[PDB]
């Protein structure tokens, strides 16, 4: 569900037609499509690099996940950390497009914690690297020149509020 | 957890400081927050005229508060009376604390459960509910009701 | 294409296409003498962007196949080169990336190890590659064919892009 | 029940099979009645040639009996 | 809508939503307005569109349960004509037939089944309510919503 | 915030050693290892002299291999992180190789270094070949290289060399069989760490017992265990038809799901959606994926059959993309292909082999109750939830049937419960109260059927505290008080009961109601378990919420429930949920107009 | 599935003898139910649909759990409810057949709570219709054939309660 | 399978060689030929149940292949002709609106005229109530998205033959 099926949906289970304020909302959401559109194809193109540098950027500020104690010692832990951190962006890009986080909800957020506590897999650097993503998507859009960064921050830090603890 | 409450665990997971961009989200709750408060202030004050519209606009003269309804025999008549100012009280903590924790904690855990043991009608407390937003909406303007609303809408999306 | 893909989709519902998806159709076939017309640009210029994207990678890179003194290797990547510009072109008249994974991204890696290539010489010449189309085409038209220039390049940079 | 002795070869266009993963695809195989529609479909669906369809078990006409 | 399915088909495939797709998806957005524009107008004609709809229906199908002399079953048509026709304006807004298809296309055909309601009479009812909807709107707005109205009747004209 | 699936304890395997491979494939294929097997690990503990001396040489030296170890680069230039950096890969391949060593098997390395192409800048590359290659020269230098295990030296530093020189090996993938379905990647690492699984493909042409060892396999999967010595396996049409020729693996999948022993192992003892859990793994090798999915197999179940699901599982998509025609299905858990987080803790329960113990169908309520608030439960799980009757500590065991939904709840969170308060009315529940139902004999007796919520035998009398309230000497709240420090209530409610089940139940005695959420609870657990029983029933009966509700002079009674529990006290139903359509008319017996 | 002779059978198995004198009495008792049984279960198996019908058209047509936000609601939801209605009718009928309601609790009743609590699905609400099903079942064959599977309906009721 | 774009596509591809002129307009007349072949397959999902419904009745119905003996006899070998019909109709509306037949040629006509004589069904009035069905189509679409529909419901007919 996007933006769009989301509210329709809600409009759905409540019995309301379309008021105005679903109009302006719709519209909203349809003007800012053209950033959705040009944020999913600079993700798209730099990807890889935006991942891996988020999982090298976590690693020098961690420095204990790549030490022997840590859960991505080795190459093998390395890497599939690194394939998480390709996940998390690309269902993040998939939230960007669709502008709701039903995507997270459902393929992101459904047991997450489960299999990295399963796992041994530490929370608090998966959600660091997931800001560090946020950063980076944040900092080459504004450089693209996409003013309007409100739209980015969003998927990451509802992955980010859903997985971590309560302090 | 409240606005600030968030911020803070989501700053404290990764062990650091609370960064600008959440900074500037402190701005928006510590600019809301007279208007919220204001908006408290009216809701406490006439919380019972707008439960009472509320019924009268939404759950009145359809056959829930006839013989056989979920509504008759007064006592059910006062509980649904009594959750919809619990609606109406936890929707204002919601939006006087910024966020919809409260409402997750102490409203909706086991509130579908406990409705339909007894029967309650799900649909028409939601029904009701967002006819208690309007009230809301329309006693307070649209100004403070888009914030207070929010709140009502996440109430009818986890009963639905 | 696009209404290959919407086939597909709708032959495993065993459905009809949706509204939606006709909608999606038309629209594409909208822009499909846009699109025609980007391919049009892409033939005319394909030679020129392999020539200086050669030149560009060789002298950033000598230890090269290509670039060992025998001919037949060198004709060969000035052919696998041209061969992925159509198919980027191909992506373009299809609607989607159908006829890059499917005629060269899909096993690709693999096929050159196989053949002894290394892959990222093959990398920086396709950076440099979309470096010169990027330089020659135009502004508007880039914006259509250097994204799956990227396409192609986003599957071999990943052993993983370098830090610190 | 009556069978369908059905040979088929059914290639793969979406997946790569590394040492393992690769089965076979040239399969001669009885299939019952009121699947073989659906192992039809299904290995149309991936892209089968479909060479050689008889039927193995019953006959041609049966209005009754014929499972 | 066609871009949650980009998405899952992207998702299938694992990869990111590739430059045609994103076109795709732009033609999407650029439409929006006009979507929105024509859900207004079918809100504005909603009641209209029920009125009609039931009068033409009543005539090319005089023995219905909502034409008896039964109020109840009156009431249940007009609400479900009302009903259809919500969630025709929902798949006009969406795109696709995503509220269409999940809320009355999907199990439509059971339940009126399980009320004995007959699928064809509904189907001609929609057939009418069609008419009725086409003939309150411009042309290419007609172009629009006719698809969504052609696949509410497809599910049932079984 | 999110109802939970599981977090069941998973041990990812990293590499192989010799004996694990062979105890995994003896494992895997359901026997004592044989003789060959046999001839595996001990030849290998054979070796282990020289492994282990060699493994001490090096650890001895490596100071010296790694202080030996093209254009060589410059400190300065290079940078002091990435120096540190080159030393510790060169320290740590070291390492991994005596590893191996000890191990006797390079799973380790090729795992740890297949992939390494890249990951080092892979400028450095052949700065990393060279300095390996003269770590090799140099680790035969100092062990002789005539006939002895520098031959083996050589060989694992030249598997290393080699597995370095491999560049982008392709992440395996998991793609999404549906639209509800997501698709995943998998890194080769990730695939070569896995346990190896045999992979069991019935060609026509062989022989008998490989035959056999094939139908063993498929009994494994699909009946979870080898029924072959059984007679039950007598299914001798099937067999035969599937060892020439003909009726291949697919076919028999189906024969044998299609049979009545499957019915009475995984359909006859189970509701459809357990059943159909358990389906998905015998055919398919996993579970469920997505809600969407079981939707489609429960309306199709419902309208034609449980065997109509399972030739619609063998005759899926997915089945012939992974197991084809002649594959037997095997169990895709963790290192087999990537695994989905979605299903992670029913997956992981349905693949261990006490599946069968559990009949709550777990991924329909996994899976559904994500997609809805959070529960009504006690905020450790529902099975620290008592059954509400007059008497008797009864709560779900952890084993017995676990009928388990964990479930995380915030401190702050608080459960709803049904007051008896607000429904019925006054004096309708003041004939339950008993304060001070004036005699003190019926005050007694009523402390004894809140304290036990039966009538107690002479033995559990605490005659004692009797004459002290007859007397006056203490009042009601110090009986009860009594009556809950006696031992008979510690043996009915503290000793065979776990702590906080044991708190909660000793809360529902003395309050009269359940405990609302993790402050109460926490509170409680944490005061029995520094402080003991005499503790708790002391701060439950000096509690202020006993002050405020039962004061000193009245008998606790109870006040609140859980809506199950009135659930449990209404089986016909609520009273007047909606207006009942007494004589309705429906189509069809109307049109008959 | 243990119905009546089987369960008689077990009691005596566990026991370790053959069926004592009183076990033989309500194998006859049950022996001679068995032709109302067949016949019931006939006129079940014949107007289901019509069952099922009356049944939602009695308790759950018309009230807010068919309006927008009721759990029958998205016509999905609705075809939901009739195939759930459809297995309690069934499954209710296969344990009037066997005389034991043990069919209800293996292949229904255990775990069905849990379910609909998950999916929020009232179960107050399947309460009331499985007791209109046992009501509308009840007028169509007479009172001995009625009540005789309205005690598995009730059961229904009582292992969802 | 393969539609215009793919066929186009393949076809240069199969040659070392960019779409030339010849390709690029007839991609272009494929391109403008979209709205309506969408239109068209839009109005046959709509009204598909009553194309095979009208097909059956005017080349099917009422002959002695309906009759006992017949092969359309027997109900559930109705049901199999209606559900072939289904199949035909939804997979012309494939190929005309993808524009080229080869989903047709490899998910009908491959296998499909070898379980045809497997059982006994015969392929001249599978033939001529497919071209009824074209026919309909014909009646009820127009001139020219009903040939256009009518070229692929021929590819059907050829290879069958
Ligand atoms: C960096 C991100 C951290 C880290 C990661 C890490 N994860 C695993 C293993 C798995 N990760 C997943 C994740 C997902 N599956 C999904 O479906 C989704 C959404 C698309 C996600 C995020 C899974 C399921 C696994 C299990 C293995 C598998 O590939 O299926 C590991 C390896 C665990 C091990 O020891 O074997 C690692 C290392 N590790 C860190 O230290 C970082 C904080
Ligand atoms: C008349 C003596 C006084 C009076 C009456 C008055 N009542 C209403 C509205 C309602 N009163 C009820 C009553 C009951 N519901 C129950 O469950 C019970 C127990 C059987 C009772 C007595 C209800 C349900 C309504 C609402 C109507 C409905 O059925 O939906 C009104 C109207 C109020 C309004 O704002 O419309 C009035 C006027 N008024 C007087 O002045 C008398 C003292
Ligand atoms: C009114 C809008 C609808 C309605 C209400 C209704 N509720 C009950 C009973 C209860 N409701 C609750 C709920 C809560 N308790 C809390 O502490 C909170 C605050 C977060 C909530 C939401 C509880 C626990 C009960 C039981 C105790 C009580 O007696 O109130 C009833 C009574 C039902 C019955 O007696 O069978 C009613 C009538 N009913 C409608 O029809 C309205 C749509
Ligand atoms: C009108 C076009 C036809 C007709 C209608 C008719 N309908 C009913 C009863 C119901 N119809 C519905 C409808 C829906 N449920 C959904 O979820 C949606 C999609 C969002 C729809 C459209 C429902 C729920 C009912 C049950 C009654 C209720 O509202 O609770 C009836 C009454 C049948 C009876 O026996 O009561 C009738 C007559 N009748 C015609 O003649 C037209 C063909
Ligand atoms: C006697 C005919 C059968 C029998 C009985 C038996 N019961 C127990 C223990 C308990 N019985 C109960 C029962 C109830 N609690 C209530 O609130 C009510 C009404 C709803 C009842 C009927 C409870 C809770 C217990 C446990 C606590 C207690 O003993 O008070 C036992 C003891 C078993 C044990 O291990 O404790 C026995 C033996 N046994 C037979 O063989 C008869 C068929
Ligand atoms: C109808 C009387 C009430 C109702 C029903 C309803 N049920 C579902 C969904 C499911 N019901 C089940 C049930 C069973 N599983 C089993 O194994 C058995 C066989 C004995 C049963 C009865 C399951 C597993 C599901 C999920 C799968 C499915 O949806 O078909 C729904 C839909 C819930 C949703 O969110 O889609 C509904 C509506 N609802 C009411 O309001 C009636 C009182
Ligand atoms: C009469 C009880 C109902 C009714 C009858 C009716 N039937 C048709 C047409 C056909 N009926 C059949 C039937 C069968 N074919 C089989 O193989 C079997 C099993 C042996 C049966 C029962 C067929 C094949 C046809 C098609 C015509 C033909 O035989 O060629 C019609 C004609 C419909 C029309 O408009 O053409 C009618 C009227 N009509 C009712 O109202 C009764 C409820
Ligand atoms: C209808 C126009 C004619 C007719 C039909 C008929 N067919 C069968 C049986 C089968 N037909 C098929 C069909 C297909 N296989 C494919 O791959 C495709 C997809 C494009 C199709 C349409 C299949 C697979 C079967 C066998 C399996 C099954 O029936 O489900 C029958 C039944 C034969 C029998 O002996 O029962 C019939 C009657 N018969 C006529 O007379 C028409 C001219
Ligand atoms: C087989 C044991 C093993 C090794 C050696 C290994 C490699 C490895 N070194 C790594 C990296 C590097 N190795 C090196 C260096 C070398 N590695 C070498 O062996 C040599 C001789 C060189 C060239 C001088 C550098 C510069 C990096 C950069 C790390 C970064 O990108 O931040 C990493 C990444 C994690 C980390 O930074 O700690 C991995 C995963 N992982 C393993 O499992
Ligand atoms: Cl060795």
């Amino acid at each position: 569900r996007d933006t769009v099926t989301s509210l329709i949906s809600n409009y759905d289970t409540t019995g309301r037609y379309l008021d105005r304020d679903a109009i302006d909302s719709l519209q909203s959401y349809f003007i800012t499509g053209a950033n959705r559109v040009k944020v999913a194809a600079m993700i798209s193109a730099n990807a890889a690099e935006i991942s891996r540098e988020a999982g090298k950027k976590l690693f020098e500020v961690v420095p204990e996940l790549i030490r022997p104690g840590g859960n991505a010692y080795t190459t093998r832990r390395y890497a599939a950390c690194l394939r998480d951190m390709d996940y998390y962006l690309r269902y993040s890009s998939y939230a960007l497009v669709a502008g709701n986080n039903d995507v997270l909800m459902e393929r992101v957020l459904q047991g997450l914690r489960e299999t990295y506590n399963s796992l041994g897999v530490p929370i608090a650097p998966t959600v660091q690297g997931i800001q560090i993503m946020k950063e980076m998507v944040k900092e080459r859009a504004s450089d693209m020149g996409v003013d309007d960064t409100s739209f980015i921050d969003q998927p990451f830090d509802f992955i980010s509020r859903e997985v971590s603890e309560i302090s | 957890q409240d606005a600030i409450t968030t911020l803070i665990n989501t700053s404290d997971a990764q062990g650091k400081y609370l960064d600008d961009s959440s900074l500037d989200t402190l701005q928006e709750y510590f600019r809301s927050g007279d208007l919220r408060a204001k908006a408290a202030m009216t809701i406490s004050a006439n919380a019972s005229t707008i439960v009472t519209k509320t019924v009268a606009k939404s759950l009145l003269y359809t056959d829930i508060t006839g013989p056989g309804g979920n509504m008759y025999t007064c006592r059910r008549y006062a509980a649904c009376i009594r959750d919809m100012d619990f609606f109406l009280r936890y929707g204002t903590y919601a939006m006087l604390a910024g966020d919809a924790s409260i409402l997750d904690e102490r409203v909706l855990n086991g509130l579908k459960e406990t409705y339909n043991s007894l029967g309650v009608p799900v649909g028409a407390t939601i029904r009701a509910v967002q006819a208690m937003k309007e009230v809301v909406n329309d006693m307070l303007g649209a100004e403070a009701g888009k914030e207070v609303g929010y709140y009502f809408d996440h109430i009818c999306s986890g009963l639905s | 294409s696009i209404v290959k893909q919407i086939i597909s989709n709708a032959d495993e519902e065993l459905r009809y296409p949706t509204p939606g998806e006709l909608e999606m159709i038309r629209s594409f076939c909208k822009t499909g003498a846009s699109q025609i017309q980007l391919a049009k640009t892409l033939e005319s210029h394909a030679p020129t962007i392999v020539e200086r994207g050669t030149r560009k990678f060789w002298q950033i890179c000598p230890r090269t196949p290509s670039n060992s003194g025998s001919p037949r290797k060198t004709e060969a990547a000035q052919r696998d080169m041209s061969w992925y510009i159509r198919l980027i072109s191909y992506c373009l008249l299809a609607g989607n990336d159908q006829p890059l994974r499917e005629i060269g991204l899909l096993g690709m890696k693999e096929l050159y190890t196989n053949i002894g290539i290394p892959l990222d010489n093959i990398l920086q010449y396709l950076r440099c590659l979309k470096a010169e189309a990027i330089a020659l085409l135009s502004e508007a038209e880039a914006e259509a064919i250097i994204p799956y220039f990227d396409q192609i390049i986003q599957e071999l940079v990943r052993p993983g892009p370098s830090y610190f | 029940m009556r069978m369908f002795r059905v040979t088929a070869c059914v290639p793969s266009q979406t997946r790569i099979r590394t040492q393992r993963e690769l089965q076979n695809t040239y399969f001669t195989k009885l299939v019952p009645y009121d699947n073989w529609f659906k192992e039809q479909q299904r290995i149309q669906k991936m892209g089968g040639t479909i060479v050689k369809v008889e039927l193995a078990t019953g006959r041609r006409g049966a209005n009754t009996g014929l499972a | 809508s066609v871009i949650s399915q980009v998405i899952a088909t992207a998702d299938r495939e694992v990869r990111y939503l590739s430059k045609g797709e994103l076109d795709a998806i732009n033609r999407f957005f650029n439409n929006g307005p006009q979507r929105l524009r024509i859900v207004s107008i079918l809100n504005s004609n909603a009641e209209e569109i029920v009125e009609k709809g039931a009068r033409r229906f009543w005539q090319r199908c005089p023995i219905t349960p909502s034409n008896s002399d039964n109020q109840q079953f009156q009431a249940s048509c007009l609400r479900d004509q009302a009903w259809f026709i919500r969630l025709i304006s929902y798949a006009v807004a969406v795109g696709d037939v995503d509220p269409l298809e999940a809320s009355g296309v999907r199990g439509v055909r059971e339940m009126y089944l399980s009320l004995e309601v007959p699928l064809r009479s509904v189907a001609l009812c929609m057939r009418s309510l069609k008419e009725v909807t086409l003939a309150m709107l411009s042309r290419e707005d007609a172009a629009e919503v006719g698809p969504y109205f052609d696949y509410l009747i497809a599910g049932l004209m079984p | 915030d999110r109802t939970n699936g599981g977090s069941p304890v998973v041990h990812p395997q990293q590499y192989h050693t010799v004996p694990t491979a062979v105890i995994n494939g003896a494992h895997q294929r359901d026997r004592y290892p044989n003789h060959s097997e046999m001839q595996t690990l001990s030849t290998f503990l054979r070796t282990g002299l020289q492994r282990l001396e060699i493994a001490q040489t090096l650890a001895q030296h490596a100071n010296e291999i790694v202080a030996a170890g093209f254009q060589a680069i410059n400190i300065a230039d290079y940078g002091a992180v990435r120096m540190k950096r080159s030393m510790r890969d060169l320290g740590w391949f070291l390492r991994y190789i005596t590893y191996a060593v000890v191990a006797g098997d390079t799973s380790i390395i090729t795992v740890n270094t297949r992939g390494l192409r890249g990951i080092i800048p892979e400028d450095v590359t052949v700065a990393t070949t060279v300095a390996l290659q003269e770590m090799q020269w140099k680790s035969l230098s100092f062990f002789p290289v005539d006939s002895a295990a520098a031959a083996l030296v050589r060989r694992y530093f030249d598997v290393l060399i080699a597995d370095y020189q491999v560049e982008k090996p392709s992440d395996r993938y998991r793609t999404g069989v549906s639209k509800h379905d997501q698709g995943l990647s998998f890194p080769e690492s990730y695939e070569d760490s896995g346990c190896a699984i045999p992979r069991w493909v019935m060609k026509p042409t062989l022989p008998d017992s490989e035959k056999d060892a094939v139908i063993r396999a498929a009994y494994r999967q699909v009946f979870e265990r080898d029924i072959s010595g059984l007679g039950t396996a007598e299914l001798t049409q099937p067999i035969s038809q599937l060892k020439g020729e003909d009726g291949s693996m697919e076919l028999f999948i189906r024969q044998l799901g299609k049979s009545r022993l499957y019915r009475q192992l995984f359909y006859e003892p189970y509701m459809i959606s357990r059943s159909i859990e358990l389906a998905c793994r015998h055919f398919l090798g996993r579970g469920l994926s997505c809600m969407e999915e079981f939707q489609r197999y429960f309306e199709l179940v419902a309208d034609q059959g449980f065997s109509a699901l399972v030739d619609a599982l063998v005759s899926s998509q997915e089945y012939a993309d992974y197991f084809g025609a002649e594959t037997v299905p095997y169990i895709r858990g963790l290192g087999i292909e990537a695994q989905a987080c979605r299903n992670w803790g029913p997956q992981l329960d349905l693949f261990k082999y006490s599946a069968p113990a559990r009949k709550v169908p777990q991924f329909v309520t996994a899976f559904a109750s994500y997609r809805q608030p959070l529960p009504n439960q006690h905020p450790y799980g529902m099975g620290n939830d008592p059954l509400e009757t007059q008497f008797g500590a009864i709560f779900p065991h952890e084993t017995t049937n676990p009928a388990a939904q964990p479930v995380h709840f915030s401190e702050d969170s608080r459960r709803i419960l049904v007051g008896h308060a607000h429904r019925k009315s006054h004096a309708e529940i003041s004939q339950q109260i008993f304060s001070l139902q004036h005699s003190v004999e019926s005050v007694i007796l009523a402390a004894y059927r809140q304290v036990f919520g039966c009538e107690v035998l002479g033995s559990q009398r605490h005659q004692a505290a009797e004459t002290q309230l007859k007397g006056g000497l203490i009042t009601v709240r110090e009986f009860v008080r009594q009556l809950a420090k006696s031992r008979s209530f510690r043996q009915a409610y503290w000793e065979n009961l776990y702590m906080t089940k044991a708190a909660e139940i000793i809360h529902r005695r003395l309050l009269g109601r359940p405990t609302y959420g993790r402050r109460e609870t926490s509170k409680y657990y944490d005061i029995c378990g520094r402080q003991g029983f005499y503790a708790l029933v002391d701060a439950l009966i000096d509690s202020d919420d006993y002050r405020t509700a039962f004061g000193e002079n009245t008998v606790p009674y109870e006040r609140y429930v859980t809506p199950r529990g009135l659930a449990l006290r209404s089986p016909k139903g609520p009273v007047a949920i909606s207006k009942l359509r007494d004589n309705p008319h429906t189509v069809g017996e109307y049109m008959m107009r």
